[PDB]
């Protein structure tokens, strides 16, 4: 850890981890109405497990001026088509999901 | 005191009057001083250092009126200071260069002086045109007369300078000889600077003026990054110029545990000289720098000629888990090294 | 208007913006090569013509604390699955799309 | 001065002999000063407001050695600063609460008093064990002797404060009357105090001392979040208490245009008393709140019933661009605001 990029490196605001989420039933859609997320979709004959790219927080932000500001790192989405269910009704509609992780500026005193 | 001086009130020492200081400097009564009036003698022709024979933190100096004639370039040297001299109505016919050799003076008075305008006052030249040392205004004149701050100005200049390094490149453990060419007119002294060759065994005194030669003999990398300069100065001025040596030696290379920052990155440590060319390899076969997986350096630190940086891989996934391999080469050869990077589990 | 809000609300640190984008033709993939994107997909049935979701910079970082570090917003991606040409077949494969604009810190 | 006094030198008047202040005010010599020293005096038994009578700045004032058995509540009211004031060595049977009056006075000597512990003594009992004024180390004791810095506790309070409301709810117009009553057995003054209530007209002096009458006639609005507070002193120490009233009128509300900060916003501002229960409507219909859109309140400011907030959306898409309606309903009725809001454009 004495390198010189662990002092002169460019770092996150906010630290994220990243990974690939196969186990998701429940999601919430364009319209903020909870339904459900299918296992498996079918794009042209061709069975597909359904996965996702999600980055969250890993849970104030870094080089925050303190003095002036409060501030915490939160996780951010992005919409993505999935095949979902409403009912007896398997849809292809869009999903929120974890994507990135921010930080929330906010003035004190 | 009082007899002839040491009115004033605070750090002053006022003689405003015949010369006495014969005695000033055996049992004058403090060394300490910070103001000196002496516009106003019968001797004084000859300043040197010995008049000014006397530690002391002087900031305003007077020796208009007088009869100086003649400053020889060192005087001062005690003052480390001084930031006015006033040497104004005297009989200065001119004042050596090196006599201010950098003491920050902020004001400098010289005139009603007969101030024969030489080369030897290009100096004050410059101090009138880059409006330094409160030369600007005084509207000097010069002597006998070509009257004043104006003057033949392309006429004088300090000294050129040229070093001839080996023309062949070097490899550690040989002699490294060469030359320092001062072309001028004026010619005064003369003499390397060393930088700390603790690391190699010079050899100078190879030379007079029109040449000085300075071998280097058994020498070792640790000459790299040091610079090896030469001195000059004319009648009016400096100039030093300086070069380096480059001895080559074999590629060194080592990988360290990625890391994840704003990017992944794959820290890395690189020597050799001639400098190694870069080449990385992900699974033993050759990785192409794209927009998202390159190569970045760090900024390279003060003489060192080695390098650090890292293989950057922005937003990289499981599908870049693998050995990436650093591959450093030069004359000599190649190093390499190879490190285990996950970035992220496989479905 | 001056609403309180103004000043005791939540910010960003970065200001971003969020577009459908519906004309995409190319993009890279997970092994960074360059990808067709197909204009329309369908699912055992008519078709759904591709959309996608992204959000880039908007037009240093604010809040951040100037006298130990330099900073700059930029925009990063995320990985989305989609209909393309991977230079040979039609076939569902991640592609990288903006996704957010966040904050870069370096040390002064 | 001199000839019974003002010998010291700085900003002091000292006469550490005998009284001579019946014409130290006439022609002292300057009002200034900022030490006193007074140990040793026959005469000066009461010491009063009127024996100060020289607005200075003092810091040090002795009083030790004398009669002064009794020192008015007053004395210490020209001199607004004072840090240390010795009494000491004297004739004082106790100190007056008032007496003290926050001076910031650093060091208070109180010795060889006969000091006889009352309940008015609570106080200097109270800055020993708070370790205050630089008690705790002179071992005070009482007179007669009952000896010291131990002392019945519970048997001496402050007085105890009720200000009834009226039972009602308030609507503007309307008059609102209200006692306080402080129970206690020291029993002094006692006074209501009003923070600027200009809209409204105000008739107190409707009591004595058991209870204390005060009424607002033909109330504005103007009279909300504006506390009403009332006095108590008994023979050592105070107590104020402060009620609200709390005076009704109808909703209001207004919507700015929607703005994106991290989240986006829908700014609101509503007012009225009862506060307006808050209700929104998208595109005329109910507008479920939700994690990603939920009404939200700044904290609320001082003085004031008007509240500030946001429609918060967290990420909206086109799907949520429409208009949308804030009702404020109390029980007069309701306010009603409206406003177009695009997050997104939708293909
Ligand atoms: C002898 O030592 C030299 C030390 O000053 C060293 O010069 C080299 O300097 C850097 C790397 O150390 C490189 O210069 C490049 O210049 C281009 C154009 O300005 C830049 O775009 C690039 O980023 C880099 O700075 C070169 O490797 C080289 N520079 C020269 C002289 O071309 C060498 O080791 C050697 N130099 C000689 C005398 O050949
Ligand atoms: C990334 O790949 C590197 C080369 O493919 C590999 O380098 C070395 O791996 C191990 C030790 O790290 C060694 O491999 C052995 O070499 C001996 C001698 O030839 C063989 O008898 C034996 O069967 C085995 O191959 C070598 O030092 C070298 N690999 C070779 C043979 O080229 C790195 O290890 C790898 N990254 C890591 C650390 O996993
Ligand atoms: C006089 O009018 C006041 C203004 O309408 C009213 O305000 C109070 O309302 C309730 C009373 O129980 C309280 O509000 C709560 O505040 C806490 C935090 O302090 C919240 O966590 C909670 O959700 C709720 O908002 C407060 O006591 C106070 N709130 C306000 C508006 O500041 C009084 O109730 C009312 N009293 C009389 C004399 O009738
Ligand atoms: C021998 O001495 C130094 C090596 O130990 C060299 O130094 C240089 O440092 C930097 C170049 O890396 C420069 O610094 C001057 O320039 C900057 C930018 O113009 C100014 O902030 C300021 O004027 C710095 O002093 C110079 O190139 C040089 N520094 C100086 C002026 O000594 C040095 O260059 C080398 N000898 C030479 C001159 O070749
Ligand atoms: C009349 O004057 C003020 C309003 O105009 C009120 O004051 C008080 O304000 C707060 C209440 O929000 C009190 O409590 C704060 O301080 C305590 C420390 O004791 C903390 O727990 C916390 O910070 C509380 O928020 C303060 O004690 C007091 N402020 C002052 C002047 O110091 C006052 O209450 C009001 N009269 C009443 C009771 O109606
Ligand atoms: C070093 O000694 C110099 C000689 O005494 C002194 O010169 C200056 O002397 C006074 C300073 O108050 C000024 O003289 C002027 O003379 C003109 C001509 O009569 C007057 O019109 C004007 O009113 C003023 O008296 C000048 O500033 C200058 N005079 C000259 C040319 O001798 C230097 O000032 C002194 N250096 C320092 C410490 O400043
Ligand atoms: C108001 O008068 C107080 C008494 O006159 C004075 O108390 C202090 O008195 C002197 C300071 O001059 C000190 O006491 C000394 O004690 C030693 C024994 O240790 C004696 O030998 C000596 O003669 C003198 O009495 C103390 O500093 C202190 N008295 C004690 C011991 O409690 C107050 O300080 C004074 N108030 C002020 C500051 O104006
Ligand atoms: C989003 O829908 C709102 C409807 O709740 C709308 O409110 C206003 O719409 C118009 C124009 O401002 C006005 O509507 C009136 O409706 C009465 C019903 O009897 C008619 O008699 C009258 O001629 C008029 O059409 C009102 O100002 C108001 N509607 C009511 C009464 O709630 C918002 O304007 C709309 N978004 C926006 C700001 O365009
Ligand atoms: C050398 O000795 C002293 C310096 O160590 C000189 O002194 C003076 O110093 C400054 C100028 O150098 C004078 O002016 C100061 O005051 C002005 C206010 O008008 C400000 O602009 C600023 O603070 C300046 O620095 C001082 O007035 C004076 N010092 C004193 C005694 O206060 C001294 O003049 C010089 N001797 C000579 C004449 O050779
Ligand atoms: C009234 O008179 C003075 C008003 O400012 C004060 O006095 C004191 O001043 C300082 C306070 O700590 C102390 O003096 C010592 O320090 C000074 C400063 O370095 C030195 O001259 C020397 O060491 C002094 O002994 C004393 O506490 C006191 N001054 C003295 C020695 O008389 C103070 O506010 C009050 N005087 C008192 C203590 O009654
Ligand atoms: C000789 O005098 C000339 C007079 O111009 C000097 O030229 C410089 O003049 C200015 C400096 O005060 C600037 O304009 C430049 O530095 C330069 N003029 C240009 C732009 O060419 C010159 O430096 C002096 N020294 C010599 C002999 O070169
Ligand atoms: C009376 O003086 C005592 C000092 O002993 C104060 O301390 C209290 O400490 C405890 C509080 O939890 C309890 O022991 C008592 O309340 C009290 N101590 C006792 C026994 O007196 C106390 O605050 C003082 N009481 C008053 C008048 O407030």
């Amino acid at each position: 850890s004495s390198h010189p990029i662990f002092h002169r490196g460019e770092f996150s605001v906010c630290d994220s981890v990243s990974v690939w989420v196969g186990d998701k039933t429940t999601a919430t859609d364009i319209k903020g109405k909870e339904v459900m997320v299918l296992g498996e979709v079918n794009i042209n004959n061709s069975v597909f497990k359904q996965y996702f790219f999600e980055t969250k927080c890993r849970d104030g932000c870094r080089g925050i001026d303190s003095k002036h500001w409060n501030s915490y790192c939160t996780t951010t989405h992005t919409f993505v088509k999935a095949l979902t269910m409403d009912g007896k009704q398997a849809a292809w509609r869009f999903i929120r999901i974890d994507t990135a992780c921010v930080c929330v500026l906010s003035r004190k005193a | 005191c009082p007899d002839a001086c040491c009115p004033h009130g605070s750090s002053g020492l006022r003689c405003t009057r015949d010369g006495a200081l014969d005695s000033l400097h055996h049992l004058p009564g403090a060394e300490n001083l910070t103001e000196l009036y002496i516009e106003n003698q019968q001797h004084l022709q000859h300043l040197e250092l010995r008049d000014l024979r006397g530690l002391g933190e002087l900031r305003n100096l007077t020796i208009v009126k007088s009869g100086l004639r003649f400053v020889a370039p060192d005087a001062f040297h005690f003052t480390p200071r001084l930031s006015r001299l006033n040497l104004s109505f005297n009989a200065l016919e001119s004042l050596s260069w090196k006599t201010v050799q950098g003491l920050s003076l902020q004001e400098l008075v010289l005139s009603g002086n007969p101030l024969h305008c030489s080369c030897a006052l290009r100096w004050l030249q410059r101090w009138e045109e880059e409006g330094l040392g409160g030369v600007p205004e005084q509207k000097l004149q010069c002597h006998g007369q070509g009257p004043l701050a104006h003057m033949p100005n392309a006429s004088c200049g300090v000294p050129t300078l040229k070093v001839q390094v080996p023309n062949a490149s070097v490899d550690v453990g040989d002699d490294v000889l060469l030359r320092c060419q001062v072309e001028g007119r004026g010619l005064e002294q003369a003499g390397w600077i060393l930088t700390e060759l603790e690391q190699s065994a010079t050899v100078m005194k190879s030379g007079g003026l029109p040449s000085l030669g300075l071998t280097l003999a058994n020498v070792t990398s640790d000459l790299n990054r040091k610079n090896v300069t030469c001195w000059a100065e004319n009648d009016v001025g400096r100039a030093e110029v300086s070069v380096q040596v480059n001895v080559s030696f074999p590629a060194s290379v080592q990988l360290h545990t990625a890391v994840e920052m704003h990017h992944w990155c794959i820290p890395f440590s690189v020597d050799g000289q001639p400098a190694p060319s870069l080449r990385w390899l992900f699974n033993g076969s050759v990785l192409n720098e794209t927009s998202f997986i390159f190569t970045e350096f760090l900024e390279p630190a003060a003489n060192e000629t080695v390098r650090h940086g890292c293989l950057r891989l922005n937003q990289p996934t499981h599908v870049n888990n693998g050995n990436y391999t650093l591959l450093a080469a030069n004359p000599f050869g190649q190093a390499s090294a190879s490190i285990m990077a996950a970035f992220m589990d496989n479905p």
